[PDB]
DNA sequence: CGGCCGGGCGCCCGGCATGGCGGCCTATAAAAGGGC
DNA sequence: GCCCTTTTATAGGCCGCCATGCCGGGCGCCCGGCCG
């Protein structure tokens, strides 16, 4: 046991029902921006939940930024009708959560390197692409974080409570390394 | 760039409205002054409207709003003059893009209202007949705004609300335009309008009936129609146009009251039952029905159709129609939430008879509840008010009405409003069933209490927001009715919860608060004080998680005993199985004492016995457990501590607001005081600082001198802790010469070796936070009183300061260990952080501390001046008027100083703290201190200069416009005259109206030519602005009489005021010259003639007699010293400050690795000047150099300024025709030219002088023999330097130079039988090889002679003299670099150079040995050369080299430099991909491409309400 | 002794190939994925 | 289970660059010493 996670970010996607186009988003609205050369799909933003959303043409959505999961669930249904109000037939049906980012602090510097060491046989430390490990943490399934600084960023999850059974399981090991 | 067109980009770029709105301004009153000029300016504002961005496209449209305010009306009959601009924007007003369709909307807003009424009118037609072409006009532009009004689709769903930007715009421009048309065409554009509500375009209608209301009165159809098209609007299916067919009706209910009854009794029956269809999960426009209800239900005549109605009807009475809102009062978007509360607050208000009906107990206990569960500040604030609004008419009626009526509820409400927090795994949950629904009597996890979800900041607000609403009908019940709720709160009093107790401490101290008279509350203060001042109970049960964890770590370790320690069992302590505060819990039950006795005594017991010898091997292990332990328990601990100070703080507050203050007040004090430096929540901690400053007033009104004292001061010791806000002077003491507000770059500020820095950064602006606010709550309470009943806190702030500054500095002041120190750096914190929001009474007491602050100002210390300069631009910008006249006379003068340093660097740094500080309202104020920094811009000191550079980067934007500000409106007089003087001295820098020549005063001999004039003319420019220069002109001019002529004027203003004035400023110091040394006789013989008043002093002498001038060196006025002895000394003559430092050849400095030249740069002086012939030789980063002396912050850093110009420059080396190798270089010539222009001076000598001869070049070829190509090839076949050396040798009796040079001779007196030529080589062989073979074999007859570098220096003047004066000496053989500076060979008739050197400028040098002033025949100079040769690319290169060294500088002169000289001399933690599998690949391909940021709602508002507009349209 | 002679080393000047030093995009190589 | 695309790599050929290389010339400050 010890000091609790906090969740800094959610993702969500839907199977909007129908083959809607693009470039009409981009030029009704101001809200919306667009353009196949630089990214494959429209992006729109709202401001009451603040979060941005991902249409793309297949009909399928991302959504992004909300901080709770019936709160990333409003933000998915009002921008369903949003769509809706634009002239395109739509349907808000399958809900799924596909990431969720927890975040924390640990209150000392880590020697990560010993985390190496010790436990190569599922943690990797390299720096080429990224500061701190990674830890492919395998039950519960998340792919863990942590930098040396201590910062602990858990990523993956697929529930709530998953963050909190990783991080209360992960603290004893990163204990011993100062 | 003229003033108009600087001034006009600010509408696009600025710091902030003040700035922008204050430029418009400008620019209008401007145009006023020149009325005739209109479209000059328009056609610089106008295309903005096209402009990408929002924000400056509206300042646009009011620039041309404001600025045709002053133009006249057209009339003919007393060409429409914008008709081009309309017939433009008439057609943007279809471009398919969309910014350039608002802004053409916009533009035609502003036009139509100004200018409308003299739309299309015709020159030479009566009225009568242009009126018609005036009406068709005015029809056709409604005709287009109508067709774009039904063609819109540009809409914005980022909010809640959606909005149409063009619908809008296009809606407020035919709202304008239809204010002038007659109501014949006004009934068809009502028509059209009206069958286009049959999508709709009905945003038209809302202008038509705000802008007109003669329509109204004109006939009923008009209302009728419109309200049948609302009528028909507030039912439909789309939410979108509910919304804006609701809108229309509230701003004209007034005059649409009285057309009939049954329109109104119809429309108030259908708004209430589309009320009552209940709305969407995302449909907003219930809300504006809200506002459109609260706007009928207002007005008498609507309560009469109402009543009547009801009485017609029970169904439809009041009573009942009101809790139809009922279900709205927690709908999930804001917006909607918050308009129900507005109108239910509205329908409170309605008087007696439509509020007796609903206002019964059930809303009472809902509003409640709402503010229980309430997450949103600002919906949370709104229903506390009307909480607040019910209860107080409802108690107005009596106390029993409000009693029976609410007693009801009290049990349940009591309950939840007491109801705990709990830490965030294990939250306890409200009880669901309190929870009445709206309906009978999604977002819940807020009565869940799931804190993972809501911080605890929501929580606490949410629990005192609910004690605050409660404690105020406790007040309102009746005393002897209070037993239901008394019993509950004093119960919860003593509850386990910490949590409850203090939400019970809460609600007393709101009951006592506001109950009528203090008494009343006696009952409690027993209760009150036990808690204050009992010794607490040492557990918790929302705390028990933490000593949970504790037991689990202490498992750990005695577990550890066993696997690691192997200790045999059997003797272990027992760990109990519940813990402590835990329901049903006995005594027995784990406590954290006992969790802390096992982590050391226990353990010390099982290290006595364990496992022997492998004891070494357990000891790691054991001790990082015992280490981990020890974490855990001190932090539960500290927990426990916080929690206990949070309930002890809430218990005094409440007892000193029911007015009890006990004998010795000691734990109340400390009860409060520990509370104000712990609590991190700010609701909570703002309500402890504004009871302390209660506290204070209390007891100095009681007759109790002591506490108060005492408090006060240990409240004043708490303001100054933050020391990144008030630095601790034992860390400084020592420190001088440095500046503390550049010192954020420096390393240390944020401590990384330890993590401690960290909590101590955030416990210090904590305790900061509370103390700050404190103080001035006190300040506010006690108004002008204030220093006349708090002593102490005049003495904190007054007599350190004047004991430390009312003369010099005590020695006590300078130790780092010193108390004295340290409350003179706190003092001026307490001031900076008084002034503020001290009573207006009192500023004349914070202004007789300035003449001590500005004393401290100008003071050794670093910390000192630090904090006089923070404290100097808070009274400066807190007192505008009265400050700055104190600054602009004591300080500013001061920044100019050259003797000393300290003071310079304090008067730099109080302008850059009072511009951060005054923000964009410094505007009356900036040309008082605008050049006084570009003087500092350009000073030694790298502190200064960065600040100063710092500094001008933000000040010279905002002066373009100053010209023309207005006053302040109170003005001393100092200031004002000061004013003036300011804009006048400033005048002749900004524009070509430029002073009369400059009076050189009569003690220097009155003897100047035209040009001699205008360089000293120039001088005395530079002067004035403490501006840096090159005179670079060619020799033969009198540049040592104009630099005299300057110097000795500038030390004789110097020397005459400073008598006149007790400044230390101006008191005089030494100048320096610095010569090649034989010039030193020169410069001092002619200073000793022409300015006779200046003692002199040469430096250079022989080394033991030169040690003898250590010290007397400062008493000369100029000193004059050699290059090579400044180099060699420069240790000794750098420690002086001098003035007008002079330099006779910049050619010594021109290369930066010299050491010669970083010798010179190190010399610190007061202006600068460099005489040099020519400043370009060879490259620009030649010039870098010179300018790298003269102002270093100018021309940029090295290799910065080696790319921009010195690679671009020699890239041009082979350019092509239209070649961007050569534009490269083309574009580089001038950027850099129209930098450097104002600093040069050029002129040519051929060109201001003809008494000097004329001058003819010519070019002599020759042959390439066939021994001397196959030389060529022979090496050509085989570092560079060795073959460009041997390749200048091999090419020079059969060889080709030689016979040229023969041949060139014979064509001359010289070799045919008088005459006079030069001979001039590069290699001293090659001198030796013309000498053996001309006069050997060749040419017998001449009569040659020979000076070079093997001539000694006691014989060349000899030689010299014998050769330009004696007619039989024929040739002189010399090479080029021999002499230079002097070599008087002015006799010569003809120059040949028989080879060649890559330096252009020493060619020309070389050159001017004949060409002279001391001659008045001809000078021909003759190149030999021959074809195809390596000669011919040293020629080419050299050609190029003198082409950039002339285009560079071309023509120059006082006059013909430019003016604007200012405008140059300024120079997440975790991204995992979400559009795809997780990944740290550090960049994406969605956001990062520029997405930004999301625009403010704000901008939407303040340009479509439509009050604004409707005033603006008169 | 200072004044002047002579020897003395020091300090700046002046060009452009060339080797070291590095990263620019794409080669010949590799893992991971769309498509079959 | 296999082909080609995309991102990615260690290497190729260069774009682009930094700092150096010199010796024949010159002025100058400094020292030891003779001049009167």
């Amino acid at each position: 046991s010890g000091i609790t996670p906090t969740l800094q970010n959610i993702v969500a996607t839907v199977n909007l029902d129908c083959r809607l186009d693009l470039k009409t988003i981009a030029l009704h609205a101001r809200n919306a921006e667009y353009n196949p050369k630089r990214f494959a799909a429209v992006i729109m933003r709202i401001r009451e939940p603040k979060t941005t959303a991902l249409i793309f043409a297949s009909g399928k959505m991302v959504v992004t930024g909300a901080k709770s999961e019936d709160d990333s669930k409003l933000a998915s249904r009002k921008y369903a009708r949003i769509i809706q109000k634009l002239g395109f037939n739509a349907k808000f049906t399958d809900f799924k959560i596909q990431n969720i980012v927890g975040s924390c602090d640990i209150k000392f510097p880590i020697r990560l390197e010993g985390l190496a060491s010790k436990h190569h046989n599922f943690s990797s430390y390299e720096p080429e692409l990224f500061p701190g490990l990674i830890y492919r943490m395998i039950k519960p399934k998340i792919v863990l974080l942590i930098f040396v600084s201590g910062k602990i960023v858990l990523t993956g999850a697929k529930v709530r409570e998953e963050i909190y059974q990783a991080f209360e399981m992960i603290y004893p090991v990163l204990q011993d390394f100062r | 760039a003229t003033r108009l067109d600087r001034l006009v980009t600010i509408l696009e770029t600025g710091s902030t409205r003040l700035i922008r709105d204050t430029a418009v301004n400008q620019l209008a009153d401007w145009q006023k002054q020149h009325p005739e000029e209109l479209f000059n300016l328009l056609s610089r504002v106008v295309p903005y409207l096209r402009h990408k961005d929002w924000e400056t496209r509206t300042t646009a449209a009011k620039a041309i709003g404001k600025i045709i305010e002053n133009a006249p009306l057209y009339d003919p009959n007393a060409e429409w003059p914008f008709e081009r601009l309309c017939e433009f924007l008439k057609v943007d007003l279809f471009d398919p893009q969309w910014e350039t369709r608002h802004g053409a909307a916009m533009g035609l807003r502003e036009v139509i209202r100004v200018h409308g009424a003299g739309a299309g009118r015709r020159r030479g037609k009566t009225r009568k007949e242009n009126n018609d072409l005036n009406r068709q006009w005015l029809d056709d532009l409604a005709y287009r705004l109508l067709c774009v009004l039904m063609l819109d689709k540009f809409t914005d769903y980022s909010s809640d609300t959606s909005v149409a930007p063009i619908r809008e715009t296009v809606g407020q421009t035919l709202g304008a335009v239809l204010r002038h048309i007659s109501v014949e065409s006004v009934h068809a554009i009502y028509r059209l309008l009206y069958c286009m509500v049959t999508h709709g375009g009905m945003v038209g209608l809302r202008y038509v009936v705000a802008v007109r209301k003669d329509l109204l009165l004109q006939d009923g159809d008009m209302i009728d129609g419109v309200v049948r098209c609302v009528m028909q609007g507030l039912g439909d299916i789309d939410d979108d146009v509910r919304s804006v067919s609701a809108a229309t009706l509230i701003p004209m209910a007034k005059e649409f009251v009285m057309m009939r009854r049954s329109a109104l009794d119809s429309l108030i029956n259908i708004v209430w039952e589309s009320l009552s269809n209940l709305g969407d999960d995302l449909s907003a426009s219930t809300g504006k029905i809200m506002d459109l209800l609260a706007t009928l239900c207002s007005f008498p005549e609507v309560l009469e159709a109402m009543k009547v109605s009801a009485s017609q009807d029970e169904e439809r009475s009041f009573t009942l129609l009101v809790p139809r809102l009922y279900p709205f009062l927690r709908h999930t978007i804001t917006s909607v939430r918050l308009a129900v509360l507005k109108a239910l607050m509205t329908f409170a208000n309605l008087g007696g008879e439509t509020s007796q009906g609903w206002l019964n107990g059930r809303i009472l206990r809902l509003i409640f509840q709402n503010i229980i569960v309430e997450r949103d500040q600002d919906t949370l604030n709104m229903s506390l008010e009307l909480w607040t609004t019910l209860v107080r008419r409802l108690a107005a009626r009596d106390p029993a009405i409000l009693a029976d009526e609410f007693e009801a509820h009290a049990e349940p409400m009591m309950q939840l409003a007491l109801h705990p927090i709990g830490v965030p795994r294990h939250p306890i949950p409200m009880n669901p069933a309190l929870f009445q629904k709206p309906s009978g009597g999604v977002d819940g996890h807020m009565i869940q209490g799931e804190v993972d979800l809501v911080g605890v900041d929501v929580l606490i607000r949410s629990r005192i927001s609910a004690a605050k609403a409660m404690g105020l009908i406790m007040s309102f019940i009746p005393t002897p009715r209070l037993a239901s709720y008394d019993t509950a709160v004093l119960q919860a009093l003593s509850s386990p919860y910490a949590s409850t107790q203090l939400a019970a401490a809460m609600v007393i101290d709101e009951y006592a608060k506001n109950c009528s008279t203090p008494e009343v509350a006696s009952r409690f203060i027993e209760p009150l004080q036990k808690i204050i001042d009992l010794e607490r109970p040492s557990h918790y049960r929302d705390l028990v998680t933490y000593v949970q964890r504790v037991r689990s770590a202490s498992q750990q370790l005695i577990n550890l005993f066993r696997d690691h320690g192997k200790v045999s069992q059997g003797k272990l302590p027992t760990l109990a199985v519940v813990v402590q505060g835990e329901p049903e819990a006995g005594p027995g039950a784990f406590s954290i004492a006992n969790a802390e006795k096992v982590v050391n005594e226990d353990f010390e017991r099982l290290k006595r016995l364990m496992a022997p010898g492998q004891r070494l091997i357990a000891l790691p292990q054991l001790n990082e457990a015992r280490e981990q332990t020890v974490e855990v328990i001190e932090e539960a601990k500290a927990a426990k501590e916080a929690r206990d100070a949070r309930i002890k703080a809430a218990a005094a507050c409440a007892l000193v607001a029911m007015k009890v203050l006990p004998k010795k007040p000691s734990p109340l004090i400390k009860a409060i005081m520990d509370s104000i430096k712990t609590e991190e929540n700010q609701e909570l901690q703002s309500r402890s600082a504004a009871t302390i400053a209660r506290l204070v007033q209390l007891f100095t009104e009681s007759g109790r001198r002591g506490p108060a004292e005492k408090v006060v001061a240990n409240l004043v010791k708490f303001s100054c802790v933050e020391v990144a806000e008030t630095p601790e002077f034992p860390i400084h003491a020592h420190k001088t010469n440095v500046i503390l507000s550049m010192q954020k770059e420096e390393d240390r500020v944020d401590h990384p070796d330890a993590v401690k820095y960290a909590r101590e950064a955030k416990a210090a602006r904590i305790t900061r936070r509370g103390a700050k606010e404190a103080l001035e709550i006190l300040s506010k309470n006690f108004g002008a009183e204030l220093l006349e009943r708090v002593p102490t806190l005049r003495t904190f702030m007054e007599e350190p300061l004047v004991r430390a500054f009312s003369g010099d500095l005590p020695p006590e002041a300078r130790d780092p260990e010193n108390a004295f120190g340290q409350e003179i750096v706190d003092a001026m914190s307490v001031i900076r952080t008084m002034t503020p929001t001290l009573h207006p009474a009192l500023h004349p007491f914070v202004m007789q501390q300035v003449p001590l602050v500005i004393k401290a100002l100008r003071s050794d210390l670093s910390v000192f001046r630090y904090m006089a300069a923070k404290c100097m631009a808070t009274i400066c910008s807190v007192i505008t008027v009265d400050g700055m006249t104190a600054l602009v006379e004591k300080v500013l003068p001061s920044i100019n100083n050259p003797l000393d340093l300290s003071f310079r660097q304090g008067a730099i740094e109080v302008i850059y703290h009072l511009i951060a500080v005054m923000g964009d309202a410094i505007l009356p104020y900036v040309i008082f201190l605008i050049v006084p920094v570009l003087g500092r811009m350009s000073d030694s000191d790298n502190q200064i200069r960065l600040i100063a550079t710092t500094s001008f980067a933000t000040l010279v934007k905002l002066v373009p416009l100053e010209a023309g500000i207005p006053d302040p409106p109170g003005l001393s007089e100092e200031l004002l005259k000061g004013r003036d003087r300011e804009r006048t001295f400033i005048a002749q820098l900004l524009d070509p109206k430029k002073i009369e020549p400059f009076k050189i005063p009569v003690a220097i001999k009155a003897e100047l030519r035209s040009y001699q004039q205008e360089g000293v003319n120039w001088l005395a420019f530079l002067n004035k602005y403490h501006l840096h220069g090159i005179l670079c002109d060619d020799m033969g001019l009198g540049k040592t009489l104009q630099t005299i002529c300057i110097v000795a004027s500038d030390h004789h203003q110097r020397a005459e005021e400073f008598a006149r004035t007790g400044a230390p400023e101006v008191r005089k110091l030494p100048s320096l010259i610095i010569c090649p040394p034989t010039l030193s006789g020169h410069w001092q013989q002619e200073i000793k003639t022409y300015a006779p008043f200046l003692t002199v002093t040469a430096y250079v002498g022989s080394p033991a007699e030169r040690r003898a001038m250590k010290d007397s060196l400062d008493k000369t006025d100029i000193v004059i010293t050699s290059y090579d002895v400044c180099r060699n000394d420069i240790d000794v003559i750098e420690k002086y400050n001098w003035n007008y430092c002079v330099l006779d050849e910049g050619h010594l400095i021109k290369n930066p690795k010299a050491k010669i030249t970083l010798a010179v740069k190190r010399l610190t002086s007061n202006h600068r000047l460099i005489l040099t012939g020519t400043p370009i030789q060879n490259n620009v980063l030649e010039l870098w150099s010179l300018f790298d002396f003269l102002m270093p912050g100018f021309l940029g850093a090295e290799k910065v300024f080696l790319d921009r110009f010195a690679k671009p420059i020699a890239n041009s080396r082979y350019s092509k025709a239209s070649s961007k190798e050569q534009e490269a270089g083309a574009l580089a010539i001038e950027a850099l030219h129209k930098q450097v222009l104002p600093f040069l001076l050029r002129r040519l000598k051929e060109e201001v002088l003809n008494d000097l001869p004329p001058k003819i070049l010519q070019n002599y070829y020759c042959d390439l023999s066939d021994l001397q190509r196959k030389l060529f090839e022979d090496f050509t076949k085989r570092h560079i330097f060795q073959a460009l050396q041997y390749m200048r040798k091999l090419c020079n009796i059969h060889a080709p130079k030689l016979g040229a040079l023969r041949d060139l001779l014979v064509d001359c007196g010289i070799g045919v039988e008088p005459h006079r030529a030069l001979i001039f080589c590069q290699m001293k062989e090659m001198l030796d090889m013309v000498q053996n073979t001309v006069l050997k074999q060749m040419l017998p007859s001449v009569s040659y002679l020979r000076l070079d570098g093997s001539v000694e220096a006691n014989k060349r003047q000899d030689i010299v003299n014998k050769f330009n004066s004696d007619p039989s000496y024929d040739v002189l053989l010399l090479t080029t670099s021999v002499g230079g500076l002097g070599l008087n060979l002015t006799g010569a008739d003809t120059v040949i150079f028989v080879e060649h050197d890559w330096n252009p400028q020493k060619d020309l040098q070389a050159m001017d040995r004949a060409h002279r002033i001391g001659q008045k025949k001809v000078v021909n100079v003759y190149r030999i050369i021959t074809r195809g040769t390596l000669e011919e690319k040293i020629l080419s290169l050299q050609r190029f080299k003198i082409d950039v060294a002339s285009t560079v500088v071309n023509q120059q002169n006082a006059g013909l430099a430019t003016m604007d000289t200012d405008q140059i001399l300024d120079l997440e933690d975790m991204v995992d991909i979400e559009t795809g599998d997780v990944r740290r690949p550090g960049k994406k391909a969605a956001w990062l491409e520029g997405l930004g940021e999301l625009w403010d709602n704000a901008q939407y508002e303040e340009s479509f309400d439509l009050d604004g507009f409707l005033k603006t349209m008169q």
